[PDB]
């Protein structure tokens, strides 16, 4: 009732889009999206548990004390957008495709937590959606 | 595969939830248990970041037949991120798990166990 969570990474051009997106509703519902180049859409109803733990592990990160001005922005090469709502704070955080890359820009230690967070995130993902409906990226 | 549902509700319930905030920033403002494909999911949280696999697959092994344990690492860290998927073959399996596992510890430290996925 109080939790939102949304993450994106991928591509729009000429040749179509490629992407992958995950998206947490607030009533549990989970809607995952991936498009290659095949094509995987997915939707299933989380415990509450899960709802729980996802907002534990995004707290324990604290990516929401993060601003993402300084980080890379999208270009037309690839583009990841996280969007979370957490009681009253809400983020929607953006930046380009994905290491030593963070370590010399702007802000190397939030672009880092940024990073592993995601990691985090598509690994609970992966594992919720390999393991209920025997599918992955 | 198959399009998403049509969710009005779900789709305004997101809406509320997203005007009721107080805080924003980012370029982007710029019941009843569900079974899996083969088998029943049980969701194990409050798990110590000092445990592995092995003690996991040991303490819900006498419940049923374990199809699959998931006991994802912290990206950074490399210790165990604190919760767990264990699916069991059967519905009775894992509600029997679940039942017992639920508030019992692991290497001295409480976890909690419910179902992964509902209708």
């Amino acid at each position: 009732e109080d939790f939102y969570l949304r993450y994106y990474v991928g591509h729009k051009g000429k040749f179509g889009h490629e992407f992958l997106e995950f998206e947490f509703r607030p009533d549990g519902k989970l809607r995952y999206a991936n498009n290659s180049n095949t094509m995987i859409r997915k939707e299933a109803f989380v415990h509450q548990s899960v709802m729980e733990e996802l907002k534990r592990i995004i707290i324990d990160s604290e990516i929401m004390q993060e601003d993402d001005l300084p980080w890379p922005p999208p270009d037309r090469v690839g583009r990841q957008e996280l969007e979370i709502v957490i009681g009253d704070e809400h983020i929607s955080f953006t930046t380009s495709k994905t290491l030593v890359d963070v370590n010399r820009s702007k802000d190397p230690e939030g672009l880092r937590c940024f990073y592993y967070l995601v990691q985090d995130l598509k690994c609970l993902v992966f594992s919720l959606i390999g393991l209920h409906f025997k599918i992955k990226p | 595969a198959e399009e998403f549902e049509v969710d009005e509700d779900g789709d305004q319930g997101i809406v509320r939830l997203k005007e009721k905030a107080k805080h924003r920033k980012g370029r982007g403002f710029g019941p009843g248990p569900q079974r899996s494909v083969e088998g029943w999911i049980l969701f194990v949280t409050s798990i110590h970041e000092e445990a592995q696999e092995d003690e996991i697959q040991e303490k819900f092994c006498d419940y049923g037949e374990i199809k699959n344990i998931h006991l994802n690492l912290d990206r950074r860290t490399g210790f165990s991120k604190g919760y767990a998927l264990v699916e069991y073959e059967t519905h009775k399996q894992a509600l029997a798990a679940k039942e017992a596992l639920n508030g019992a510890e692991i290497m001295g430290q409480t976890i909690q166990v419910d179902w992964c996925f509902v209708k």
